[PDB]
């Protein structure tokens, strides 16, 4: 009866039923082997980290059998066939990967109904909002995705390397600058959890440096696990601030502030006006404060100046993806547009293309 | 998607889209901006009889059809609308209809995401509408220039009998 | 080590951490909280049909799934333990298994032993559970935080349906 | 389009440096389908149409169905995005717009040139989708040199080498005196 | 590692002093294999291995299989703890990291330094590791001057002693009116 | 850095990289390969007139330009060199110019670390020069297969009117 929605997200896979306001499951997108303990395990434990939805697209097939066997058993609890599934995909997705995802999902765990749906038309529907484009920074990528009533402009989808995951690495590399040396994956936690609860993104990197390198009072203090208290000075800053100055960590792409101007001006001619004004956010990295202004503020200095630009950041944009899939399979009227099995049976696995 | 739209709101559409010749007593109660919801169910597009707008009373009691507009959209829930304009441009007088897509951000997003899912669902049944106006914002659709903007562009030089 | 697990452990575990559509009438008398014991050879694991808690009467009978679990926990012996919390996150709202090690220190040196070399006989045979609890003073298993600290932290800010 | 349909396989090239070893692979194992649909069916199965390119670095590369899929855009332009239509009709516009008793002469004298027309096997789909676009009743013969990239220079190079050409170049002095227009008269 | 794995035949040596002859006899007896697991079958039963340290107060020490175990942490950092790879791994890690067009360059020009790499045998174990781990297209080259430890001092001395860089210091006048940040300009 | 160029080398760079129209007499004394040394001071980069490589003699007296031209460096000392290939590709013919910059381990450290240093005072001051080849070890450069990997790759087919 109840639908399961599983985001298929790139460091970070939400699992949950649908009606509920925030997935249930929410481990990382990991699959340890020595030299399979898959998700949560391998953190805890010598094993090479391997990782299958490392950049949006599922590259290594093999294991993404065991990330969703785990999902359904080890944290959902509950039987894949006797519920429905629904899964999200990353923009740009090739049509054999979509292929091959459905046909999986109704040859391994013989779920009864599945339904695939576009990462980027969910969180553009969540926000209130059905023409705008969006800013989809996840764990491994960085997606600008166009939409126009409902079609995301697959010509105008910029793709960005850059996204936590190296945040999290620049934030260790800036870090032992000070003493505080974090080498281990253990310690990679301790990272992540800083950089989740102390790093802010300043309206100008400049001028907060300038009060940062003579006041004392942004020096914040975080607790380690073991009870040592260290102090992060003019890192909480600095490390949201490769998002806009990507040469921090040494890709010459642009930052997303520029990423998302270059994909504007791509699309349409008569459509850019509606995009200026609809940027939504999206994704985990997108949950710094202040990090809608200092985006209003630099599209403002590219966009030209008689046009004016607004940028909407929900409180939810962290998991709006996935409450989009949730609210969209937990509707009363949504029960006969799955894909059931027999359809499938019929069709072949090509049946995902003409039913979405 | 989910959501589909019943009779009565085709059968409206049908009714406000093509007019036909009436008596001048009839004439009165046509219907000149209805709204549309969602019931106990949300599954089916059904408009609700309370708040909606009279062709006969514009000029009358309602002194502005768009100015008394605003204000019956409620800002804690999303609305669909169907708005009847009467513009003047510099090159001729034109009398469309427009479509307008509320939602604003203090309203859930249960309330968000079926009515931007079933977007399409509706606005495909409303066959021959052109004019298109999506407004989150409560400000951006109480201004009066962001209609001529998007009916005409710099062209609308009056918007419902009077001047900009 | 030496000791391993029976049979009916086993099945027991995978009836718990897999669930599967039940009608409302059979899911009343699902296992909630169960423990393990040894027999009287001391050779296979074996759970209690006396000790033991049912998710049908969780929120009747039993008041505190929690509170009326330490006191069910016999403080002269040492005891295993399978805890099915339901805690509330500031991030969302979460459903795991707990694995409790009751291990007092007022029990005899030969349950203690044998318990704690034949742990990972079978923590190996319960694929899947990652919340570890191990406790040996009662005083420390009694408290309520402790549960959340070792959940999720200072992240927990309900467990079991109420505020911490 | 070729760096955008790599890293569907998992082959990032992002910078402009690996810019050039896409241009390289373009270069080298792109070809032109003489059927497109019909190219893709067999890919999708077999395997020997995957080639191996090797990188600078040393690491082997295998490029599956993206060598017909990077040129078949110059046909169907929808792969890009742009509304234009592919080569093969622009032509046949182009051809249509001259007068009715040159077009003739024009549908059997099409000459391609500029390296981007280097891919094997463009000339006969070329010849394929303008007959289809055509009339039947004339023929359309599609004419390609081996040295069609650098002709353009090869051209200008060979009219400059001509020992009756020295008299035809555009002095200084006739600048001086007739200013810049000078290259409108002469030329 | 060495004063751990010292104590294992009864040597303890626990104090700072001791800890100067054990620094002297990892200086003096310790070498990188070429085949850590293979030299350790031939330590277990070849007593040829054996050298011999004198003790400063002239107790004679034997060393055995300590001599290879010592610097073979560098390739297999488990010996210690750490998660993190073995320098062979590290640098083809960072090698990586850097431009694809340059990396041809960096894999034939991997020069070591530092006191840590004068064992005898490093060179030809790191070759052999990064070979493995390393495109078997590309060579890699490993030199290794036989006075890299102190090669961060003589190339300062050198620069520091030409006659051309007394005009390329920092002076003090230059440091007065440009405060601290003048080394970020001049350097 | 340190050491800077004279007037002199950057004279004869200018006369390699720009040639003009010349009589056939005085074209057979033009530079072909030119090295470049320190003084005894060591604070200037100067040729030394006794190494070189004239273009008229190239094709006759000496067989080789490049043959000829690996021999001619001290593999006991550190130093510059100025190559004017001329190698076939399959694409085209192409006549460009390489800096070699020759640095053999048998070269006493104060010559290494001077020539390293400076290279930068040498290179920048050459405007216009594309192909760079460091070459350490005398193997590697004695080669002839190594100038074709460094020009043009796998493309250049022959060098210096001769196939590979
Ligand atoms: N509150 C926060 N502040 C800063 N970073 C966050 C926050 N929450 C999550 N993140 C980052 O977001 C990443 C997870 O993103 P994810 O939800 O996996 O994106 P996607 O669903 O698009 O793959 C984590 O690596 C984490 O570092
Ligand atoms: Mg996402
Ligand atoms: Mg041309
Ligand atoms: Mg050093």
């Amino acid at each position: 009866t109840t639908a399961l929605v599983c985001d298929n997200g790139s460091g970070l896979v939400k699992a949950g039923f649908a009606g509920d306001d925030a997935p249930r499951a929410v481990f990382p997108s990991i699959v340890g082997r020595p030299r399979s303990y898959v998700g949560d395990e391998a953190q805890s434990k010598i094993l090479t980290l391997k990782y299958p939805i490392e950049h949006g697209i599922i590259t290594n097939w093999d294991d993404m059998e065991k990330i969703w066997h785990h999902t359904f058993y080890n944290e959902l609890r509950v039987a894949p066939e006797e519920h429905p599934t629904l899964l999200t995909e990353a923009p740009l997705n090739p049509k054999a990967n979509r292929e091959k995802m459905t046909q999986i999902m109704f040859e391994t765990f013989n779920v009864p109904a599945m339904y695939v749906a576009i990462q980027a038309v969910l969180s553009l529907y969540a926000s209130g909002r059905t023409t705008g484009i969006v800013l989809d920074s996840g764990d491994g990528v960085t997606h600008n995705v166009p939409i126009y009533e409902g079609y995301a402009l697959p010509h105008a989808i910029m793709r960005l390397d850059l996204a936590g995951r190296d945040l999290t690495d620049y934030l260790m590399k800036i870090l032992t600058e000070r003493g505080y040396s974090f080498v281990t994956t253990a310690e990679r936690e301790i990272v992540r959890d800083i950089k989740e609860k102390l790093c802010y993104v300043a309206l100008d990197f400049e001028n907060e440096m300038a009060t940062a390198a003579s006041s004392s009072s942004l020096e914040k203090s975080y607790e380690l696990p073991d009870g040592q208290v260290i102090t992060i000075g003019n890192e909480r800053f600095r490390c949201p601030e490769t998002l806009f100055q990507p040469s921090f960590i040494g890709m010459e792409s642009a930052g997303i502030h520029e990423t998302t101007y270059n994909s504007i001006m791509k699309c349409d001619i008569d459509i850019r006006k509606d995009l200026y004004a609809n940027n939504v956010m999206s994704g985990g990295t997108t949950m710094y404060p202040g990090i809608a202004d200092r985006m209003q503020k630099e599209i403002t200095a590219l966009a030209p100046s008689t046009m004016k630009i607004k940028i909407i950041a929900p409180p939810e944009r962290k998991y709006s993806v996935w409450i989009g899939g949730s609210i969209l399979a937990s509707l009363s009227t949504f029960q006969q547009m799955w894909i059931t099995k027999q359809e499938y049976d019929e069709a072949g696995p090509s049946i995902v293309h003409r039913k979405c | 998607s989910g959501v589909a739209v019943s009779d009565g709101v085709i059968k409206v559409f049908n009714d406000m889209k093509v007019r036909k010749s009436s008596t001048p007593e009839e004439v009165k109660k046509r219907k000149k901006a209805v709204l549309f919801c969602l019931s106990e169910d949300k599954k089916n597009i059904i408009l609700e009889e309370g708040k909606e707008i009279l062709v006969g009373d514009v000029g009358q009691t309602v002194d502005d059809p768009y100015a008394t507009f605003v204000k019956m959209l409620p800002d804690k829930d999303c609305r669909y609308a169907l708005y009847d304009a009467t513009y003047e441009t510099k090159e001729s007088k034109k009398e469309d209809l427009v479509f307008i897509f509320w939602a604003p951000e203090s309203a859930p997003l249960k309330s968000k995401m079926i009515y931007a899912s079933s977007k399409d669902a509706i606005k495909k049944k409303l066959t021959g509408i052109k004019h298109e106006l999506q407004a989150n914002c409560y400000e951006e659709v109480k201004d009066r220039c962001t209609l001529a903007e998007k009916l005409g562009g710099s062209a609308v030089i009056s918007l419902e009998g009077k001047p900009l």
